[PDB]
């Protein structure tokens, strides 16, 4: 109907559109009708109506500038609606681009204006754009307030004030905000989460009250800092075209004593008055910190006017409220209950695929060469969050810079126009990039997802299919549970000698229900334990509730299981609601000395043997890591792996380690005296000839009595 | 409105905010680098620097400067906000509809909508700096009203705005004329129906604004004479006594709530009128020296609510009691001690009033400039509301003021006997001229290049009655 | 109506005149009733707080609550989660003596509180409110409300595929079509999680001797133990023998002993408190 094509116009006109004719007849148009059109962004500009059959039905052809004003692009859909109201502009105030008024001499108005609008009758609206050709100059001007507004037809005896300083251009492209979901991306879901949780209330309030039921209000994202929580932030609120109000904490915090209270207030009141409106309280944290943190009475009295101010907004007002903080535990405990920010958000660090989205976001104005794979920098960038992938991509482009550098005279002001179109990134510059990389992101605690299927995992079909009815079951068929009245089983424990390949287990499970997996090592529960680390087990299983159906997994659980630490464990693990998708997998090598009091019913009780592979499984193993590696044609694994009986997958990727260090060495050795493209199976021979197995045949021994133990503990 | 309220007002603010005010300061010796960068003591000086103001014997910082330093603190451009305007007038009336669950304030209250404690504490901004009167003339005369009669008087104070460069963004009020409203003078004090006042001044205000001015204040004369034998007056309003006593205050307080000043950086639009008060004690010694004075934004917002009223002590003002539709919260001015500690006393019974006012500094034009008086008059025809002393305005004293001049010509000598300003409201208040004919005349008599508008004038049939009945009368 | 967090955010000097004046207006216009919502805020345990002006507070409300015992018709009402962390001063003759305690609803409750919040909502005739109230334990009411809230957010979620968000508006038909099905309130309970259960809550138990098998001497002796004093103490009155105190269950593993706690719990009619192994 009014979904018109969008099509380059043949005019230069500003305030033309030139529409189908059947498509007038559908919408009952004219020519010189000034129709409303809206395209994406919530833009709307006003058109001066002109029919045209040469575009083909449904289609509309608009010039640039509108398109630019629209923010939209060549083959996009347009919605025209009539607009017979559009009064005369009493006065019209427009400014100027400093840059394309630059070298203009005389009264710029009688120059470009004043034939521009004089027998013209253009509409003009705030916020558009309008270029006036004159002569042999092309200037660009903005419509900087209109009266009536927003928008009104400037008439012959409209008058314009041209008058004020000039506006650099800088602004508009640097403050580049109103930024849309299409600049966000590998993070869909809790895009969509939130979606789902502010644009309803607003966009279409009437729904709540068909159901008659209080919406939620607060809502608190957190994650790790530079995942994009602010970006996220301010693409909905654009979205949404409510009244964002972004208020930031290290501001608030800043003022005198005194004054931080008035801020809010007033911040607070603004947002109520103006409704809908949509509140975000940037670094909450730094505002409300956890209690025993600073207890300065100037610390006290902001939180206390938070609360107040949250509490007392519970009305028929359409506000909501969303914060930021690097870690859950950070606010205060009193702002996650009922009436406050009782919805969670995490964010977690991107796959592969939201790698490839970020970089393609952010290299779009580069200026990059041919030799682009940017599929290889998102499978060798593993835990970079979104800024990292930013910093890397300027530290790309400096390295080109100063690889280019050598034509460039420093003391010379001046440079050639030819060197800077020789400008241009290449795969060597994101490669260095890499290697003066700095992520920090893993060093806590992350939400992630792993893609792992029953592939990397050779042989243990029983174990698979163990793990299977024990996880993949509940979760997709939790109806079948309910009407038998079975409560699904929580968390397993995984025990066996060393390099066996529990992570890939775990992962593979996490991978198989669609679940987010967590991981907490050794290291990290020992410095939980010390009391030095950032995090707390209490946070990582409220990051486990909000990011579910997620999947827990402690490594080598032996060293604080030999306790507050686990008691704290035991205290969540009880604590969590049974029906909640939450799996608790625990790894270790000395069973026995797990507290017995974690291995009690309604915990993890479940243990599960992970044996040695076997031949056929070290086979596979050898195959799956040499899948992306030159070999010898005509070679066989099948030898080698029958001579490793006994050994573990670690001992097989030494074994390859070894037989790729020996290949590079030949082939660096061959090069410097200037061949061997694949690794002959003499590299091969010469790695066994050090294998050396990790697991001595007292500690299989002792795995073997353990497992006979439990069996006959089960077998009557 | 995502940004600034849009709303017109005094050319006088517009310019001055165009302005920033900053004070320019050269390489201190102390610096520490090149000629090209400048570290921490040879930064311009912001407007609002009060080590200046109070090493230049400033007591206040020209409102103007004020706002620049609001706006400064905060509003940080291109993001951090959505714009919270920077200025808002306090309100301390309790809000009647809060309704959290309780009921209106006369069977119910929360702790939401209970006026919180008043900390009365001086003003820092003086909204306009210097008055001045054009013309020794101007108050000559209405001193001599107390001369002759003995009685009290008192007076609003038509005038205009402009800059004034002696301050950093500072504003004065320069006063054109002195219009009497109808008031009953004594001895000890003075009297005046309200209604009566109100209903005059809106017409004269209206006459006023077609000629030009605007009402900027009100002036009253507290003058004792002494027992010395030339005329001297005693200094009854000095630092050990009251500068204003309670009623003065309230009266000047109530003023300026009824004068607000448009502004373009409140919710509201209105913050803290600009509106003058003047009075004349006399100096240590037997002078007749005049004062200015201006009731600080929180006395404007506090008499609104009573709350306050005269009391037998001139230098205290007594506080109210609470009641129905009048909630009054404990009251704590803020005082400063010999140690540099500020000292927070409960004054319920009374307090000063030394707390509500901030002085403004009176003065007269330079001698040695030019003369852009509105009005070369005001020793002429006899002022309106002169009924108790002999003066009185009819046919007669026309007849005997401005008709020989008229009679025959010399349009140099007229113009001057024609740019009085009672004279215009007389004349005016006549009726004889038309409407047109009079705009003319007020055009003639209120600006220079007046030759033709004179001629004009005098052609008019309605001046050609206006000279015919004047002879013909008595 | 006085808040604990409204009080405290006001400015030095100032959070102790408007107690005064509160105080003062509720005697003026007596009869008057005072709630002094989260009194923690204003008057934690001593030694949280050492700031002067925590303290000022703290014996403002003191003088105020001492002074106000008069023949004046007013009463105060405070509310606090903890009930050790208000000031223990707080808790003598004169001031906050009598204590009420609120514990987590039981399955009745929990019905009644669904019913009170489920009256407006368009559910759907497939809806078993009396299994949803079964289901749910140690569910406050908040959390009943959340759940309710939850469900039908997720009504409104799968409703949305015909729903078009850009139109401002909605078809009428969809909108009046909106209907909570029991899958629902299935799946806000999987979302949902209570938290009171993680501190000590008092709730009631309705365990009977049939739950249990066996232990008819340990059933007999507990009987004899616990619910004589309690039925009929005008006996033991009149023996003038006080009854035992405490009991102490001991044996394997699994054998029900909290089961048999409960159903003592529930003969005596009494509520019942819990203090497990991590506590
Ligand atoms: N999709 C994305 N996910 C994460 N970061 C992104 C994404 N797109 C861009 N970025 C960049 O990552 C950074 C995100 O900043 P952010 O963490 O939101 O700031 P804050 O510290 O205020 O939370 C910015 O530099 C932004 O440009
Ligand atoms: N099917 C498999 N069985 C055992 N190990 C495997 C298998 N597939 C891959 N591996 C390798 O085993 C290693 C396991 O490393 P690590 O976590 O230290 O030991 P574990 O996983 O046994 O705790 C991985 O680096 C992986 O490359
Ligand atoms: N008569 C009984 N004897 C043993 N166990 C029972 C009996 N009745 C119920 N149970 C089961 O015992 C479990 C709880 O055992 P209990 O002894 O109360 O706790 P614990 O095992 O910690 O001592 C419940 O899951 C319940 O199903
Ligand atoms: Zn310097
Ligand atoms: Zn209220």
């Amino acid at each position: 109907d009014n979904m018109l094509l969008v099509d380059d116009a043949i005019n230069d006109d500003n305030s033309v559109i030139a529409i189908n004719s059947n498509t007038m007849d559908k919408l009952e148009l004219f020519r010189g009708d000034t129709v409303l059109v809206k395209g994406k962004k919530r833009k709307d500009t006003v058109l001066i109506v002109l029919i045209d059959d040469e575009l083909e039905d449904g289609a509309c052809r608009i010039n640039r500038v509108v398109r630019n004003n629209l923010r939209i692009r060549l083959g996009d859909l347009v919605t025209i609606h009539p607009c017979p109201d559009i009064k005369y502009a009493t006065r019209i105030s427009v400014l100027p681009i400093a840059d394309t008024i630059e070298g203009i001499t005389g009264n710029l108005f009688d120059v470009f204006l004043k034939p521009y609008f004089v027998e013209a009758y253009r509409p003009v609206r705030k916020g558009d754009h309008f270029v006036v050709r004159g002569g042999m100059r092309q200037v660009e001007f903005k419509v900087v307030d209109v009266e009536p507004e927003e928008y009104a037809v400037v008439a012959q005896d409209t008058i314009i004030h041209w008058e004020g300083e000039p506006i650099n251009r800088e602004d508009e492209e640097n403050n580049m905000n109103e930024v849309g979901y299409d600049d966000i991306g590998g993070c869909r879901k809790q895009m969509a989460q939130i979606r789902e949780m502010v644009e309803l209330p607003l966009r279409h309030p009437q729904l709540f009250k068909a159901i008659g039921i209080k919406p939620p209000r607060g809502v608190l994202m957190y994650g790790p800092p530079g995942t994009g929580k602010t970006l996220m932030a301010r693409a909905v609120a654009n979205e949404t075209g409510a009244f964002f109000f972004l208020i930031n904490g290290p501001e608030v915090m800043s003022k005198m004593a005194g004054e931080s209270e008035s801020n809010l207030r007033k911040a607070f009141e603004e947002a109520e008055k103006n409704a809908p409106a949509i509140i975000f309280i940037d670094e909450i944290d730094s505002i409300a910190p956890k209690r025993d943190k600073t207890n300065g009475e100037v610390e006290r009295r902001v939180v206390s006017q938070l609360l107040t101010l949250m509490d007392g907004m519970k009305a028929r007002s359409n506000v909501v409220v969303i914060a930021a903080t690097n870690r859950p535990n950070s606010i205060d405990p009193a702002l996650r209950r009922f009436g406050r920010f009782d919805r969670e958000v995490d964010i977690g660090i991107p796959d592969a695929t939201g790698r490839l989205e970020v970089l393609r976001i952010h290299t779009k104005n580069m200026k990059l060469a041919d030799d682009v794979d940017l599929e290889a920098l998102a499978a060798e960038t593993h835990g970079y969050v979104g800024a990292d992938i930013a910093s890397l991509c300027s530290e790309a482009a400096m390295q080109q810079i100063r690889e280019k550098m050598d034509l460039i005279d420093l003391d010379e002001d001046e440079i050639d126009a030819e060197v800077l179109d020789s400008l241009g990134v290449t795969m060597d510059n994101f490669r260095f990039a890499l290697g003066n990389s700095n992520p920090s992101a893993l060093r806590e605690t992350v939400v992630e997802s792993v893609n792992v299927t029953w592939d990397d995992v050779g042989g243990l079909d029983e174990i698979k299919e163990e793990l299977k009815e024990t996880v993949e079951y509940p979760v997709l068929h939790p109806d079948q549970y309910t009407k038998f009245g079975l409560s699904p089983s929580k968390g397993v424990l995984f025990y066996g000698p060393p390099g066996t390949g529990k992570t890939l287990l775990a992962k593979a499970v996490a991978t198989e229900v669609s679940a987010n997996f967590i991981s907490v090592k050794g290291p990290e529960l020992l410095s939980m334990w010390y009391g030095e680390s950032e995090s707390n087990i209490r946070d990582i299983f409220d990051k486990a509730r909000a990011a579910a159906p997620t999947v827990v997994f402690l490594d080598e659980l032996d060293s604080i299981a030999k306790d507050r630490v686990v008691n704290q464990l035991l205290t969540e693990m009880d604590g969590m609601n049974a029906k909640k998708n939450v799996f608790v997998i625990g790894a270790t090598n000395r069973p026995d000395q797990i507290d017995p009091a974690i291995l009690r019913p309604g915990r993890l009780d479940q243990l599960i043997y992970v044996p040695l592979p076997d031949e056929n499984a070290r086979l596979s193993i050898l195959n799956a890591q040499l899948r992306k590696t030159p070999l010898e044609p005509g070679l066989e694994l099948t030898a080698i792996a029958k001579a490793t009986q006994g050994f573990s997958g670690a001992d097989l990727l030494y074994i390859v380690q070894r037989a790729a260090k020996y290949a590079i060495k030949d082939s660096i050795e061959a090069h410097r005296q200037h061949p061997v493209p694949y690794i002959t199976k003499e590299h091969f021979a010469e790695a066994m000839k050090t294998a050396k197995r990790s697991v001595s045949d007292a500690e299989l021994r002792r795995y073997e009595a353990y497992s006979q133990q439990m069996k006959a503990s089960r077998g009557q | 409105r995502y940004g600034p309220l849009r709303i017109k007002e005094l050319a006088v603010d517009e310019e001055l905010e165009k302005e920033d005010g900053l004070i320019p300061r050269q390489k201190s010796k102390l610096c520490k680098h090149g000629d090209r960068g400048m570290c921490e003591y040879c930064s311009p000086l912001p407007p609002w620097d009060k080590e200046y103001h109070e090493k230049n014997k400033i007591k206040h910082i020209s409102f103007h400067s004020y706002l620049k330093k609001l706006n400064e603190n905060a509003n940080k451009k291109e993001n951090g906000s959505s714009y919270i305007s920077p200025l808002s007038e306090p309100d301390f009336r309790i809000n009647k509809r809060c309704h959290n669950g309780h009921e209106p304030w006369p069977r119910g209250i929360c702790s939401k909508c209970q006026p919180s404690a008043i900390t009365l504490q001086q003003q820092e901004f003086r909204m306009v700096d210097h008055v001045e009167f054009q013309k020794s003339e101007i108050i000559n005369e209405f001193i001599q009203a107390w001369r002759y009669t003995g009685m009290q008087r008192f007076g609003y104070m038509y005038g205009s705005y402009s800059k004034y460069d002696n301050t950093p963004l500072g504003i004065k009020a320069v006063v054109e004329a002195i219009y009497e409203p109808p008031q009953h003078d004594e001895q000890d004090g003075l009297t005046m129906d309200v209604e009566q006042v109100k209903n005059e001044m809106l017409q004269i205000d209206r006459q006023a604004q077609e000629m030009g001015l605007s009402r900027i204040g009100l002036i009253f004369t507290d003058l004792s004479d002494a027992g010395a034998g030339d005329g001297s007056v005693f200094c009854k309003r000095h630092k050990d006594s009251f500068f204003l006593s309670s009623l003065e205050v309230i009266m000047a307080a109530r003023h300026q709530t009824r004068h607000p000043n448009v502004s373009k950086y409140s919710e509201q639009g209105f913050f803290s009128s600009k509106f003058v008060t003047c009075v004349i004690s006399g100096n240590l010694e037997g002078e007749i020296d005049i004062s200015s004075y201006q009731v600080s934004t929180e006395a404007e917002a506090l008499v609104t609510a009573d709350m306050i009223s005269g009391s037998t002590f001139p230098s205290m003002a007594y506080i109210n009691d609470t009641t129905d539709e009048r909630y009054v919260p404990e009251i704590f001015y803020m005082k400063s001690n010999e140690y540099g500690i500020t000292v927070k006393e409960n004054a319920k019974p009374a307090f000063p009033v030394d707390y509500l006012l901030v002085t403004l500094t009176h003065g007269f034009p330079n001698t040695d400039t030019e003369t852009n008086s509105k009005f070369v008059s005001s020793t002429g025809f006899p002022w309106s509301n002169r009924q108790a002393m002999g003066q009185s305005q009819d046919y007669q004293e026309l007849k005997k003021y401005l008709f020989n001049v008229a009679s025959s010509g010399d349009f140099n000598l007229l113009h001057e006997k024609i740019s009085n300003f009672h004279l215009l409201l007389y004349i005016n208040s006549l009726q004889i001229l038309s409407p047109d004919e009079w705009k003319l005349l007020i055009e003639s008599a209120v600006k220079n290049e007046w030759e033709e508008s004179l001629l004009k004038l005098v052609s008019s049939a309605g001046w050609q009655t206006l000279v015919m009945i004047l002879q013909e009368s008595g």
